C-alpha cells in the first residue's frame, strides 16, 4: 500500500522537522556551557554540566 | 524548553490524502506550524568538545 | 537522472510542483526528464538545440508510439544539465536530452529558470515558464 | 405552458468488441501472454 | 468546459426557451433592432426564433377608439369562423 | 396463463454497468447526508425509530404441531427461530433504518466454522448496487469500497446475498427508491436557508456603533485622525459604566438590529421538510394553530400510523421470504413452507386505551387474545388460555366451589 | 453460504501516523470530545441529561429458566441470576457511567479483572479518549492503541482485542464495529451555539 | 408558487447592507474608490460587534427585509391542492378556524369516509 | 375569481426590486447604461446576504407586496358556489363564526339531511 | 466556429482543457472563440492584426457592455485559423476573429502553439502560452 | 506599587494579549505608523509584536473586480496543496 507508505513518509518528515526545530533552539539558546577542553568527557563532563 | 505547535484546524500535524479526478493522482500532503522556545535558558547547559 | 544513497541508486522524481501535466503520443523512444517538442498532431519528440522546439519535459520513460505525460510551463522540475548552472540562469534544451543556458546556446530566450545550481551532468531544480514553437 | 422537456439522440455506433473477442481482465496495465 | 452562455449549451437552458417564447409573444414585426436590445438578440439568438408578430396576442385584439358595444379586448382567432 | 413474466419492465440498461439508476456517487451522497448530522438527520432517524424502534414478535400458524427434537430437546419452529435470531429487535431497527435512507437494505448469510447458521449479516448499503435482467430481477451485486487513497471493486452473485426494499417505484421495482434522493431539493432548500439565516443573524441580528466625526460641510477628517477616535470609542474596551464627552462635531450613531422573521423562515423550512418526509410537523419541534386537538389531530396520527403499518408489512414479508425461509430450509429440521409471520410493534399504542377495551369487551375475548392485546405470555394451561372468562375468575371458582 | 464475510467494509486508515481519514478518529479528535465534556455550560448539561435519560433509572438482570440453574457455588446454593448479582453488585452505576461515556465517545471500553486468587473482581472501565481501535480489511477490531499523558508529553502502548471489551451505541452502519461520537457528528452545531 | 416563494425569500427575506459614499451634490466616487470602501465593510470578514468610524460623507443604509405573507400563500396553495385531490386540509399540515370541532368536523370526516 | 387571484398573487404577492439610477434633475441615463447596472443588481446572481456599495446617485427602491385579502375573496367565492350547489359551507374547507355549535348547527344539518 | 453532422450545425466547445478562467467587460460585441485584448480598465475588445494585443479568447457571444469569460494562457482551445497550419506552429490573432501563424504575421513571437493542424478557414487545436501588451 | 500600564505588568494584562493578537490580524505591513494610533503603539508595545501582515486573513483572500465562478472569498492557505 503506497498510500500508507506515503502517509508514513510525510508523518516521519514532519516529525523530523519538529526534531530539527527543537534541537536547534535547544543547542543554540542554552545559557550555560561546560567546555570540556578535549578532556574528562563522559560522566565528569555530564556532572559538571548539571 | 517548549515545543509550540499550531494548527488552524485541530492541534497536531495535519496529514491528508486527496484525489485529483482530472489527472487520476492521489496527493498526500502534510503540514504543521512549529516553533521552539526556552522559558528559562539558564535551566540548560551544553557540553562542548 | 539518478540519486545515490549508500550503495543504492534511485530514480529522480522529475516533478517537484505544479499541476500542468498533459498527454501526447511519443514520436520516438523518450526518457524521464528529457525535453520534448511537437513533431506532429498531438505527437512529441526530443528537442533539438537552440530554441523553437520545446513544449515540456517527459515525465516517465516511453517507447515510440506510446502515450506520454509531459510537464508544461507552470511546473517546477528536477532536470539534468550539460554545463554548470546557477540560480537565476535561464536554460533550454541541448539536443542531447539535457538542458544548457541561454548564455551558451545560440538562442536568446530560455524556457526554464534555474532555482538551484548544479554542476555539469548533475540534476538542477528549475521552473518551466515558457514554450517555444516554429516562428520562422 | 411547459417546454418539450426532451432531447433527441445523435448517431450511436455499434459496440461488439467485448463479445467478438477473448476479453482478458488484466491485473496489470502491462503484461504477457505465453505462446 | 461549457458555460450556460456558451453557444453549444443554449438549447439546454430553460431560460433560452422561455425568453424566446416571451419574444415571440411580445413582437409586432420580424425587425428585431427596433424591438429588442443587442443583449436580448445575442443572449437569446433572436435571429433564429421565428419572430414576426403572428404569435403576439395583441396582433388579433380589437382596440377601437370609440367602443359603443364594450367589445375591445376581443380576439379574432376565437370567432366561430376560425 | 404463463410461468414467466410477459410484460417488459423499463429497466435493462445500455451501459457497461446495468444502467446504474443510481451510481456509487449517489449512494455516497446519501451516506454524506446521514453522517452530516443536524436537524435533517434527526428527522430521518425519528422516521426509522417510528417504523422499527418498537421491536418485533415471531408467529407461526400451527406452531405447536411443529414440535420436533432438535438436539434431544423438543422445540417448535417459533422457538427455533427465536434462537436462530436472538437480537432480531436490533436487526429489524438496523435494516429498517437502512431501507428508509438507501433504496435497499442488503446482506449475507453467515455460518459457524462447523457450518451451523451464525447470523444474517448486513452489508454497508452505500457500497453495493444491484445488476438486474430484462424482467427486472436482480442477478448480481456490484460492490465498491474505499481503500487508502482510492477504491476496490468486486462482483458477487444474487445467489448468496439477500436484500429488502421499503420504498418502490412500482410493485415490480426490485431496486427501490431512496427517500433522501426523492426529496433532495427540500433537503437543499432547508440547508441553504439555515446558512442564510445564520449569516443574517451575524450581520443584522445585533446593533453596531457608527461614530461620525467632523462637522457637516466643515473640515475633512483623514484615516490617521479616525485611528485616534477609534482608540477612544473602541467597543473591545468599553463597558456598561462607560460615558463619553465630546465637542459638538462628534456623533455616535447606531446601526440598529434590522429585524427580519427568521423564526417564520425556520418554521416554513421545517413545514416543507417534515411534510415532504411524511412526518407530522410536531416531529420538527414546530407547533401549529387548529391542529393540536380533535379530528384535525386524529387524522394526522391516523395517516402516520397507516404509513408505519404499510412500511412494517412491506419489511416483514421480505424479511421472512428472503432471510428467514432460506435459513429454515438450509440449517433447520423444520419445514420452510410453514406459515411464518414476523410482526413489528405499533410505536404509538396507548396501553390505557387497551386496558379500557379489555374492561369493556373482555367478556367476548379468550384469555389468550387478552394476553396478546396486553402484550403478555399466553397462560400455561391451554384450557385457561382458550376460555373466555378471566383466569382470576376461574381460580376463585375452582378453589371456592 | 460462508464462515467469513465476503462483503468488504470501506474503512482503511492511518497506521502509526495521523491521517485526516474520516473513518478513523485521532487522539486529538478524542481529546476534543473530552474538552466538550469537561468545559461545562449548557452543552455539557444537555449531554449529561441525555446520559441520565438513557441509563439513569437503573437495571435488572433476568435469566430464562433461572430456577433450573440451582447449583452449589461454595457450599451454598445459587441461581445464575443470584451469582450475577454478586458478580456485579453495583451494575446500576456501571450502566450509567459506561452508557454515558458510550454516548459522549464512539464507544465505552474496559478490562476484565481478577482477584489474586483468580476469582472475578470487576469489569474495570478504561478512559475512552485514551484508546482507539485498529481494524482489519473485513471489519473486526484486532488491537487497541492507547495514548496517555505524562508530565508535558505522552506514554503510548498497544493491547490485543482479547482481554479488553468495548460497547458502541451509535453506528455508521449495522456492520460498523467502531461507531460515531454524537459530539463530533454535531461539532458545527455546537460551535454555532457557542459563537 | 413554491418556486416563487423560495426565490422571494432569498431576495427579500433578509436585510442587505447598502453603503453610500460621498456627499450629495459633492465630489463623485469612482469604481476604484468603492473597491477600497468594500474592503472595509465586507460582510465576509465583518462580525456581530464590529464598529465603524467615518467622516460625515459615508452613510451605512439598509435594505430592510421587505415583509410579505408567504405563510398565507402556502396555506392558500395547500387549500387549493388538498381540496382538488379531495383530501381534508389537515393532511397538508395546515389548519383552519371553526372547522376544528363539532358538526363542521363531523361533516368533513363523513365526506372523507 | 380563482384566475384573477392567481394572477394577482404573481404580480402583487411578492415584493420586486426597483433600482433607480442617476441624480434627480441631473444627467440622463440611457438603456445601454442601465444594462451595466442590471449586471450588478441582477437577482439571478445576487444572494441572501449580498452587500452593495454605491455613490449617492443610485437608489435601491422596492415595490412592496401590495396587500389584498384574497383569503376573504376565496371564502366569498366558496360561500356562493357551495350554497348555489346546495352543499353546506364546510364542504368547501371554509366554515363560519357562531355556526359550529348549538341550534345553528342542528338547523344546517337538518336542512342537509 | 462550427461542425456539421447531417442537417445539423453544432457550435464547437471552445475550451478543451484549462484552469485559467477570468471575467472582464466587453468593450464591443464579441463572438465565441475570438482573440481579444485589454482596451480599457478590465475592458476587453477584439485583437487587431499583429503583435501587442492578446489577453485570451472569448468563450461566449456577447453584446457590448456584457460580462465576458476568457480562457487565458495555460488553456488548450479549439480556434479557427485563416491560414493552413501545422503542429509546432506559433500562432497569433489575425485581426479577422481568426488566428494566423507568426510566420505570416509582421510579429516575431506567438501567443499559442498549434497542437493539431488545420486548413485555412478550419478549426485547429492550440495551447495558449503567452499574453501580449503594449511594449512600444 | 504597579499599575496596569506599568512596564513590568503588561504581560499579566489580558488586554495586552488580546490587543496584540488584534494588531497582528489588522496589519498589511510592519509600518506601525501607517496603521495604528500612537497610543496603541505605546500601550500594547506593538514594536515587540511580530506585526508584518502575514497573519491578516485579507492577505490571502481573493477579491477580483468581476467574479463569474464564485472564486472570491476563498483563502489560499485553505487549498488542497497548502
Ligand atoms: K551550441
Ligand atoms: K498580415
Ligand atoms: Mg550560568
Ligand atoms: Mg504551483
Ligand atoms: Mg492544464
Ligand atoms: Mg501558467
Ligand atoms: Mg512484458
Ligand atoms: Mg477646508
Ligand atoms: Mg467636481
Ligand atoms: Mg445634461
Amino acid at each position: 500500500d503506497l498510500i500508507e507508505r506515503n502517509i508514513q513518509r510525510v508523518g516521519a518528515s514532519l516529525e523530523n522537522g519538529i526534531n530539527r526545530v527543537f534541537l536547534t533552539e535547544l543547542v543554540d539558546n542554552a545559557q550555560n556551557n561546560h567546555d570540556t577542553a578535549g578532556s574528562n568527557q563522559g560522566y565528569q563532563a555530564l556532572n559538571s554540566a548539571v | 524548553i517548549h515545543t509550540i505547535l499550531y494548527a488552524p484546524n485541530g492541534q497536531d500535524v495535519e496529514i491528508k490524502d486527496y484525489e485529483d479526478p482530472i489527472r487520476d493522482i492521489t496527493g498526500v500532503n502534510g503540514r504543521l506550524h512549529v516553533d521552539c522556545q526556552y522559558s528559562q535558558g539558564r535551566s540548560s547547559a551544553t557540553v562542548q568538545y | 537522472a539518478t540519486e545515490t544513497q549508500g550503495e543504492h541508486t534511485f530514480p529522480v522524481e522529475v516533478l517537484i510542483s505544479g499541476e500542468e501535466l498533459r498527454g501526447y503520443t511519443a514520436g520516438e523512444a523518450l526518457s524521464a526528464g528529457e525535453p520534448v517538442y511537437l513533431s506532429g498532431d498531438y505527437e512529441v519528440s526530443a528537442s533539438s538545440a537552440d530554441g523553437g522546439e520545446f513544449l515540456g519535459v517527459n515525465l516517465y520513460d516511453v517507447a515510440s508510439g506510446e502515450p506520454v505525460a509531459l510537464a508544461g510551463d507552470d511546473c517546477e522540475v528536477r532536470v539534468e544539465v550539460s554545463e554548470q548552472v546557477t540560480a537565476n540562469d535561464e536554460i533550454l534544451p541541448d539536443g542531447l536530452g539535457t538542458f544548457e543556458t541561454v548564455a551558451t546556446s545560440a538562442a536568446s530566450a530560455g524556457v526554464a529558470i534555474v532555482q538551484e545550481g548544479a554542476a555539469s551532468g548533475e540534476v538542477c531544480e528549475a521552473y518551466i515558464f515558457a514554450v517555444q514553437g516554429t516562428t520562422a | 405552458e411547459q417546454l418539450l422537456e426532451v432531447v433527441m439522440e445523435g448517431r450511436e455506433l455499434r459496440k461488439v468488441a467485448r463479445e467478438a473477442s477473448n476479453v482478458i481482465n488484466a491485473n496489470t496495465r502491462v503484461g504477457d501472454v505465453p505462446i | 468546459m461549457q458555460l450556460r452562455r456558451s453557444p453549444g449549451m443554449r438549447p439546454m437552458d430553460r431560460d433560452w426557451h422561455q425568453e424566446r417564447a416571451r419574444a415571440r409573444e411580445q413582437a409586432y414585426s420580424s425587425d428585431l433592432t427596433s424591438q429588442f436590445s443587442e443583449s436580448e438578440i445575442v443572449k437569446y439568438e433572436l435571429d433564429t426564433a421565428q419572430i414576426d408578430g403572428s404569435d403576439n396576442p395583441r396582433t388579433y385584439i380589437w382596440n377601437r377608439t370609440i367602443d359603443l358595444f364594450g367589445m375591445n379586448g376581443t380576439d379574432v382567432r376565437e370567432l366561430r369562423n376560425r | 396463463a404463463s410461468s414467466t413474466p410477459q410484460t417488459n419492465v423499463d429497466s435493462m440498461g445500455g451501459g457497461q454497468f446495468n444502467g446504474q439508476d443510481l451510481t456509487f456517487e449517489d449512494l455516497r451522497d446519501i451516506k454524506d447526508v446521514r453522517d452530516s448530522g443536524g436537524q435533517v438527520a434527526q428527522l430521518m432517524d425519528y422516521k426509522a425509530l417510528l417504523n422499527f424502534g418498537e421491536g418485533c414478535e415471531i408467529h407461526v400458524e400451527g406452531d405447536d404441531e411443529t414440535k420436533q427434537l432438535v438436539d434431544g430437546e423438543p422445540m417448535t419452529l417459533s422457538e427455533w427461530l427465536e434462537d436462530a435470531f436472538p437480537h432480531l429487535d436490533l436487526l429489524v431497527l438496523d435494516l429498517g433504518g437502512d431501507a428508509l435512507w438507501y433504496p435497499y437494505a442488503v446482506g449475507e448469510i453467515q455460518e459457524t466454522i462447523t457450518g451451523e447458521f451464525k447470523e444474517a449479516l448486513p452489508a454497508e448499503p452505500w457500497t453495493l448496487m444491484p445488476e438486474s435482467d430484462a424482467q427486472g430481477k436482480v442477478q448480481a451485486w456490484h460492490q465498491r469500497t474505499k481503500t487508502h487513497g482510492g477504491y476496490q471493486t468486486q462482483t458477487l452473485p444474487a445467489d448468496d446475498l439477500w436484500h429488502i426494499v421499503i420504498n418502490k417505484a412500482s410493485a415490480r421495482d426490485e431496486v427501490g427508491i431512496s427517500e433522501v434522493l426523492r426529496n433532495k431539493d427540500e433537503i437543499q432548500a432547508f440547508k441553504q436557508n439555515e446558512a442564510a439565516i445564520n449569516q443574517a443573524i451575524e450581520l443584522h441580528g445585533f446593533p453596531q456603533r457608527h461614530v461620525k466625526v467632523g462637522k457637516e460641510d466643515g473640515a475633512p477628517v483623514r484615516d490617521n485622525d479616525l485611528r485616534r477616535v477609534r482608540t477612544i470609542f473602541d467597543p473591545r474596551t468599553t463597558d456598561a459604566n462607560t460615558a463619553y464627552f465630546t465637542g459638538q462635531d462628534v456623533d455616535v450613531e447606531t446601526l440598529e438590529a434590522h429585524n427580519f422573521d427568521y423564526s417564520a423562515i425556520h418554521e416554513m423550512d421545517m413545514r416543507n421538510l417534515t411534510t415532504a418526509l411524511g412526518l407530522p410537523l410536531e416531529a420538527g419541534n414546530v407547533g401549529a394553530d387548529g391542529l393540536g386537538s380533535g379530528k384535525p389531530a386524529e387524522l394526522r396520527f391516523a395517516l402516520l400510523k397507516l404509513a408505519i403499518k404499510a412500511n412494517q408489512r412491506s419489511f416483514s414479508v421480505q424479511f421472512v421470504e428472503r432471510v428467514m425461509r432460506p435459513v429454515v430450509r438450509d440449517y433447520s429440521p423444520f419445514d420452510h413452507e410453514a406459515d411464518i409471520r414476523l410482526e413489528i410493534n405499533d410505536p404509538l399504542e396507548d396501553i390505557g386505551e387497551v386496558a379500557d377495551l379489555i374492561q369493556q369487551v373482555g367478556d367476548y375475548m379468550t384469555n389468550e387474545q387478552v394476553a396478546e392485546k396486553l402484550d403478555l405470555p399466553a397462560p400455561e394451561d391451554d384450557e385457561v388460555a382458550d376460555s373466555y372468562r378471566s383466569p382470576a375468575d376461574m381460580e376463585k371458582d375452582e378453589a371456592g366451589v | 453460504a460462508s464462515s467469513t464475510p465476503q462483503t468488504n467494509v470501506d474503512s482503511m486508515g492511518g497506521g502509526h501516523s495521523y491521517q485526516f481519514n474520516g473513518q478513523d478518529l485521532t487522539f486529538e479528535d478524542l481529546r476534543d470530545i473530552k474538552d466538550v465534556r469537561d468545559s461545562g455550560g449548557q452543552v455539557a448539561q444537555l449531554m449529561d441529561y441525555k446520559a441520565l435519560l438513557n441509563f439513569g433509572e437503573g437495571c435488572e438482570i433476568h435469566v430464562e429458566g433461572d430456577d433450573e440453574t440451582k447449583q452449589l457455588v461454595d457450599g451454598e446454593p445459587m441461581t445464575l441470576s443470584e451469582w450475577l448479582e454478586d458478580a456485579f453488585p453495583h451494575l446500576d452505576l456501571l450502566v450509567l457511567d459506561l452508557g454515558g461515556d458510550a454516548l459522549w465517545y464512539p464507544y465505552a471500553v474496559g478490562e476484565i479483572q481478577e482477584t489474586i486468587t483468580g476469582e472475578f473482581k470487576e469489569a474495570l472501565p478504561a478512559e475512552p479518549w485514551t484508546l482507539m481501535p485498529e481494524s482489519d480489511a473485513q471489519g473486526k477490531v484486532q488491537a487497541w492503541h492507547q495514548r496517555t499523558k505524562t508530565h508535558g508529553g505522552y506514554q503510548t502502548q498497544t493491547l490485543p482485542a482479547d482481554d479488553l471489551w468495548h460497547i458502541v451505541i451509535n453506528k455508521a452502519s449495522a456492520r460498523d464495529e467502531v461507531g460515531i461520537s454524537e459530539v463530533l457528528r454535531n461539532k458545527d452545531e455546537i460551535q454555532a451555539f457557542k459563537q
